[PDB]
């Protein structure tokens, strides 16, 4: 995603 | 007034702010001219095919003249090659040469509209309409109007102003056939963005108040409201099938730009409520309908029986469409209000209210899997009222005997969609992975 | 700038 | 897991060494590819019946996981049906501008002539030699300018084709100087500014020494020439 | 909100 | 091209003060 | 049709087109010879046809080219590159979302009969069998290509049991069992139908429906055992999936091959 | 001042009416050609961005407008990351006009961001999208891409390769598709894959309307990366030999006048005496006109030394009995090319026996005097033009024959  | 200012568009440098002054006088009080599609369509390519084209195809072309088109077209059923062979010189043609061809066209699409006729000759008199429509737009949609009429008065250009929905007077074969509707989409929102500068010009004349601009805000979003209105109903199938699909898309394709340009008309239509078996083709077709989750709750809270049916069963195929936890949010608060009617309806009104929203039930479920314990106990609730009542006044198919497993009474219909839904939800289930 | 219905 | 959470750590620390961070996650996901098949529901977010929203496309860390996952992808098969519809089109832009980090895939929506011609057009001029000046002239001009065009075109034949345009700049240069009108007027007038000749004659000398000494590969008989 | 751009579309973070 | 290049006699080619001269002197049209 | 004009052909291409404004008017069985047979300009002219041509002539054309006709009169490649054409036109697609749609969602489909897709199956596996030189690798890509028209063409549960109960006899040259091996894209649960697959016994390299799902147990199974209300389902489906069917399980062993390595953390395992 | 008018501007902008914001917007490229200054530039560029951005789509086709016109001021723009960013932005709207609108914005911007790789994704996948007006905008901005980049190029010639063998999209579409190929010289590999590429086109669709932007695009693509010249020669005198279409014929004039005046050193004998022959052969006075005029450019440049170098005499090349019998012939044009081709092989050439040829020249001359003297056409005073060229170059090349001609322009007085 944008951050795991 | 249109070719000049794409002339305008040309010679911008030279002219300092001429092209900014008619350009902005022409966005305040000719709409209908200005529209987005007949600018992009004349901005065209600049892969030059058209200009090569024309210099190596026009030469001489044997003197194409709109009186042989007429004597051709006048035996087009014993001539179809002879005519497309001049229309398709005349897409050769350009722009500003096209002009002595307007009459023909026009006033001669009938034998058009008749079957047995090649699109390829449709689709030339389309693009030739498209080129003359970012000619000279105005008498070119009064001719198209005058000529559309059904097999006749003459309408005006007043006229076409004080009533659009004239465009919709025209044939079923009309709407039935694919690029002459395009055509007729076309003058169809000119019209109506007509119509707005044309009422707007008669209440700033007739001044010589405040309730005058609220009743221009009402018949407007009417006017409108009831175009779209007219173009769903001809999305609706006919009764002879019991070409479709390409019309189907074009009132798409126009309906969504009308939902773009003004989200306020998407709430009308949807508070006015239209035929749901146009619902769900629509929902595949315009993608600008997700607004819906904003105002759905307002139209459940309507207090109106056929508006809170429409409200479920929009809200069941939007949740098939996009699943959103906005529209989970949403699908709770329905499923909570489908239990409130069920605590308040009488008999009568409990099978016309709850006859036609179960598939939206099943709908509910093929979204959210964890909106599904709340379904189960719903419908079971719905079920056994249905069988008391069953159970109050004597019967004869008797469902309770029927347990181990045309026209009849309203709670023995109930009893049967409800187990018929809940056959359908565990079919699902299973092959639904 | 009617933007429901009127009595709700 | 750890270990890409913390290159994680490093990428949003440092963001510079991005490129060093993709190529070893690239040589991971080529290394041992079937470690990472449980992680996939996990790494990016696919609730498991929502429309999750669509990543964002140029943000390093999404870059990040992405090509680990396509070099992952790369032998095991089972997970072009584990992957979304944003994770399809990014596949398709990702091999589309970084092509030696991702791989090639099998997903359902992605399924000596300038030499000969450079010696071609010097011949032409060799043999053209025994014609009119002004003829010369056009000649001269014509496929200068052409060998110009050919070291723009091409890269490995560009030091050659600029080599041969030089000389035959030069060559045109000295016969302009020749065909000049002074020798047409008599002697002892030279009157002034007439001097495309001396002019001609400075060029020529500076072009010279810029055809011997800047370029890189010659030899004695090409430095005769030039002598 | 948003009745052009889609849910399933990214943000414009400024 | 043209037919003759040192053409001292052509319209559009001459400048702005015998163009002043061409305005007077066509406005005046004679010679005695 | 009968002539071998090279250069001239084209002014006979431009005055047939140009005269005939549908491209089946008169004789359309002749039209139909030239459109496919057992040349050059075939691929513009079926261009021609497949944008320039009406409704009912389009489902007649389609009618007779997949019916019953043993005689193989009709070109493969040109008349499924047809077909394909046809599911795809624009015009049918004009307005609608494109490039994000749901996966689950499939909206509509060509509708074929009993004997049509028989004819369909049969003429579409005949091409698969020429083989030039395309060999089982590019045979097997072939059939990747044609594979979605067949899956939107059946579209049925009764389509999809007729054409898997539909096997030829032989042994060479089958591709039966490609086609069997594609049962798995076909998401049916039928043992009966794995058992010829099973004794067909070719390897899995395409991609497979139930995948997702398998994976779903799989890591379920690892998590309840990492974790150790998911144990019941971690140990029951997924054993009576592998039990339904082999070839999934056995495509999808390398994850659990590379699974259960916490051996090293706890050797003593008290 | 500068910065008075950009505010006033500004507040246009912010104003309620779109007809208003369509004023400022169209106003600023009268502000971009009044002051040059880069920071002015670069912040009125990032408010188009913004309202591009947020606005009512005929704001957006007025911007883009604007960019279309004051482009040349595109260069001196420094936050280009947030400008693309914005104009980049609105791409994923649902609103297929909104796409094509912001595609053909990104091919004006072709001149500043000729790199952008998710710029060249978005347009491949738009290429192949169903929406007919985004897809014919995608092709536009295929077409600018494709001329400032160089990998852009190779991506979207193997996409075209499959589209067009692909068979789907009308014909057309195919040709909105195919002038994307004129801009593949940026390498002769790309240049010959381009080139068995269109090969294939034309043997694929022998239809007038495709083999007339097919050798077009063709023939511009061989200009620009001249490394096949000569296969795009013998490639256009065999289909003005052997295709019958007279329109493609007439292509085959108006492309060889193109090569004939571009790179004329290139002609060889070969292909002079190939449409030396094709112009004896032919029947029609007017596809023979355009061959003469071919003939005529290509005597006037150098080739004709080529045509007439040795290691068959002159008389016996095939060059001179056309010549000959076309300066003769009746028809007006005809003769004077005839006359030109003449002029410019006696002043040009200098063997032995071309005496016959200069008396011969200057009789079929005077010729042409008399039938342009007494003709009085507008295209009969440009034949007497061309002939009083032949004239003025004849007798300043050769002072041999002047007393001769001043004598027969006498007797013409």
């Amino acid at each position: 995603s944008p951050t795991s | 007034i249109k070719f000049l200012i794409r002339q305008a568009q040309g010679l911008q440098q030279e002219l300092g702010g001429l092209h900014s002054a008619l350009l902005r006088l022409l966005a305040t009080n000719y709409p209908h001219l200005c529209i987005v599609d007949d600018w992009i369509c004349e901005e065209e390519i600049t892969g030059t095919d058209a200009l090569l084209r024309r210099m190596l195809l026009t030469n001489n072309a044997k003197n194409h003249s709109p009186k042989q088109l007429q004597e051709a077209f006048s035996a087009v059923p014993v001539n179809n090659t002879q005519v497309m062979q001049i229309i398709e010189h005349l897409t050769l043609l350009s722009a500003s040469e096209l002009i002595p061809y307007a009459e023909v066209l026009t006033s001669n699409m009938s034998q058009l509209l008749n079957s047995g006729v090649p699109r390829r000759i449709l689709q030339t008199v389309n693009k030739l309409w498209m080129v003359l429509n970012t000619v000279m737009p105005r008498r070119l949609w009064v001719m198209t109007v005058n000529a559309l009429q059904p097999s006749q008065q003459k309408y005006t250009q007043n006229d076409l102003m004080i009533d659009p929905l004239i465009v919709l007077r025209c044939d079923q074969r009309v709407h039935r056939c694919p690029p002459l509707m395009d055509i007729t989409l076309h003058m169809l929102n000119g019209y109506l963005l007509a119509s707005k500068a044309y009422l707007s010009a008669h209440l700033k004349e007739t001044e010589q108040e405040v309730t005058r601009e609220e009743l221009k805000n009402a018949l407007l979003a009417a006017q409108d409201s009831a175009a779209v209105q007219i173009l769903l109903e001809i999305c609706l199938p006919t009764e002879e099938e019991k070409n479709l699909r390409e019309v189907q898309c074009l009132i798409c394709c126009l309906l969504h730009q009308m939902y773009i340009a003004d989200p306020n008309i998407a709430k009308l239509v949807h508070f006015q409520g239209y035929p749901c078996e146009l619902l769900p083709l629509t929902v595949a077709g315009i993608p600008s309908m997700h607004i819906c989750l904003d105002f759905i709750p307002e139209l459940i809270a309507q207090p109106e029986l056929e508006k809170q049916i429409f409200a479920i069963q929009l809200l069941s195929h939007l949740c098939i469409q996009y699943a959103l936890p906005k529209s989970l949010s949403v699908a709770r608060l329905a499923v909570n209000v489908m239990g409130t009617l069920l605590t308040v309806l009488t008999q009568a009104k409990r099978y016309a209210f709850f006859m036609p929203t179960l598939p939206s039930l099943v709908s509910f479920c093929r979204a959210f899997p964890p909106l599904y314990e709340d379904i189960m106990s719903l419908l079971i609730q719905i079920g056994q009222v249905c069988a008391s009542d069953v159970a109050t006044q004597t019967r004869d198919i008797d469902p309770i005997i029927t347990r181990l497993q045309g026209s009849m009474d309203p709670d023995v219909q109930l009893c049967h969609c409800i187990e018929r839904t809940v056959i359908e939800i565990i079919n699902m289930s299973v092959s639904g992975i | 700038t009617s933007p429901s219905y009127s009595p709700t | 897991h750890l270990a890409l959470v913390e290159l994680l750590k490093n990428l949003t620390k440092y963001p510079t060494d991005r490129d060093s961070i993709w190529k070893c996650l690239k040589f991971l996901g080529s290394r041992h590819p079937t470690l990472v098949l449980p992680l996939v529901p996990e790494l990016l977010s696919t609730h498991p019946f929502f429309d999750t929203a669509e990543p964002d496309m140029d943000d390093p860390a999404y870059i990040a996981v992405l090509v680990l996952i396509f070099n992952a992808a790369k032998t095991c098969p089972t997970m072009p049906a584990l992957f979304s519809d944003h994770t399809f089109r990014h596949y398709a832009y990702l091999r589309d501008s970084l092509s030696h980090l991702v791989p090639a895939l099998r997903l359902p929506g992605r399924k000596d002539p300038s030499q000969q011609f450079l010696q071609q057009s010097l011949e032409r001029v060799y043999s053209l030699q025994h014609l009119d000046p002004q003829g010369a002239q056009e000649l001269l001009e014509f496929t200068i300018r052409d060998l110009q065009r050919l070291g723009e075109l091409q890269s490995e034949l560009a030091g050659v084709a600029d080599f041969s345009a030089t000389y035959l700049r030069c060559q045109l240069l000295l016969i302009k100087a020749l065909q000049e009108k002074l020798w047409n007027v008599a002697a002892p007038l030279y009157l002034k500014q007439s001097d495309l000749a001396s002019a001609a004659a400075k060029q020529i000398m500076e072009e010279t020494y810029k055809m011997e000494f800047m370029y890189s590969g010659v030899e004695n008989k090409q430095v005769v020439i030039i002598h | 909100t948003s009745p052009s751009y889609s849910p399933t579309s990214p943000s414009y973070s400024p | 091209a043209h037919v003759w290049e040192d053409n001292w006699d052509d319209d559009n080619v001459e400048d702005d003060f015998s163009n002043q001269l061409r305005a007077e002197l066509e406005k005046h049209g004679y010679k005695m | 049709e009968a002539v071998r004009l090279g250069p001239s052909s084209g002014l006979l291409v431009d005055w047939l087109e140009m005269l005939d404004p549908e491209v089946v008017s008169s004789c359309p069985d002749l039209q139909l010879r030239l459109l496919f047979s057992r040349p050059s300009f075939r691929p513009y002219l079926l261009t021609l046809f497949t944008h320039q041509s009406s409704w009912p002539t389009l489902h007649q054309c389609i009618r007779v080219l997949l019916g019953k006709s043993r005689e193989q009169r009709f070109d493969p490649s040109a008349s499924l590159d047809f077909l394909w054409a046809c599911i795809h036109v624009p015009r049918i697609w004009q307005g609608r979302d494109q490039r994000t749609p749901q996966k689950r969602r499939e909206e509509l489909v060509l509708r074929v009969q009993g004997p049509e897709l028989i004819s369909l199956v049969e003429l579409i596996l005949a091409e698969a069998e020429t083989r030039s030189q395309d060999g089982d690798t590019a045979a097997c890509s072939l059939i990747q290509a044609r594979l979605p028209l067949l899956l939107s063409c059946c579209c049925g549960d009764d389509e999809s049991v007729r054409k898997v109960t539909e096997h030829l006899s032989g042994c060479i040259q089958q591709w039966g069992d490609s086609v069997l091996g594609r049962r798995c894209r076909d998401l049916l649960l039928q043992l009966y139908l794995q058992r010829p697959e099973l004794r067909v016994p070719v390897p899995e390299v395409l991609l497979h429906s139930e995948g997702a799902a398998s994976s779903s147990v799989c890591k379920l199974d690892g998590l309840i055992h990492r974790f150790i209300n998911r144990g019941a389902d971690a140990s029951m489906a997924c054993r009576k999936l592998a039990v339904a069917h082999p070839l999934l399980l056995l495509r999808h062993l390398p994850m659990i091959a590379a699974l259960l390595h916490g051996r090293t953390h706890l050797n003593f395992q008290e | 001042d500068a910065n008075s008018a950009l505010m006033e501007l500004d507040k246009g902008l912010r104003s309620g009416k779109l007809g208003e914001q369509c004023e400022a917007v169209v106003r600023f490229p009268r502000l971009f050609q009044k002051y040059p200054f880069p920071i002015l530039i670069n912040s009125a560029f990032l408010k188009l961005a913004d309202v591009f951005r947020v606005g009512n789509n005929f704001l957006r086709l007025c911007v883009l407008k604007v960019t279309q016109q004051s482009e040349k001021h595109l260069e001196k723009i420094l936050n280009v990351d947030e400008f693309v960013k914005r104009i980049f932005s609105v791409i994923h709207s649902n609103d297929p006009v909104a796409r094509a609108i912001t595609l053909r914005m990104l091919g004006s911007l072709a001149s500043i961001i000729p790199e952008r790789k998710n710029a060249h994704h978005s347009i491949r996948q738009s290429l192949d999208s169903h929406d007919n007006v985004e897809v014919e905008a995608a092709v536009f901005a295929a077409a600018n891409f494709s001329a400032q980049s160089k990998d852009f190029a190779v991506g979207i010639c193997n996409k075209i390769s499959e589209m067009i063998q692909g068979l789907a999209t009308p014909v057309d579409l195919k040709l909105k598709l195919i002038p994307i190929l004129q801009h593949m010289h940026h390498d002769a590999i790309l240049a010959s894959s381009a080139r068995q590429l269109l090969q294939q086109l034309v043997t694929s669709y022998p239809s007038t309307k495709m083999v007339i932007v097919s050798l077009h695009t063709f023939t511009l693509l061989a200009a620009s990366s001249l490394v096949d010249t000569p296969k795009q020669i013998q490639l256009l005198l065999q289909y003005l030999k052997n295709d019958p279409r007279k329109a493609v014929k007439r292509l085959a004039i108006q492309d060889l006048k193109l090569l004939a005046n571009k790179t004329p050193h290139t002609w060889s004998r070969e292909n002079i005496q190939a449409l030396c022959e094709c112009a004896l052969q032919t029947p029609y006075d007017s596809l023979k006109l355009g061959m003469l005029s071919v003939l005529s450019t290509l005597s006037g440049t150098i080739a004709i030394k080529h045509y007439f170098s040795i290691v068959s005499s002159p008389r016996s090349s095939d060059l001179v009995k056309l010549a000959q019998e076309c300066c003769y012939h009746n028809n007006r044009g005809i003769a004077a090319h005839g006359v030109r081709v003449l002029t410019n092989i006696t002043v040009s050439c200098q063997e032995k026996d071309l005496l016959a040829l200069e008396q011969d020249a200057v009789f079929g001359l005077e010729s042409l005097l008399v039938l342009c003297s007494q003709d009085d056409s507008p295209g009969a005073q440009a034949t007497l033009k061309i002939a009083l060229n032949c004239m003025v170059k004849l007798a300043k090349g050769r002072p041999h024959l002047s007393q001769s001609v001043v004598e027969t322009l006498l007797t013409q007085l």
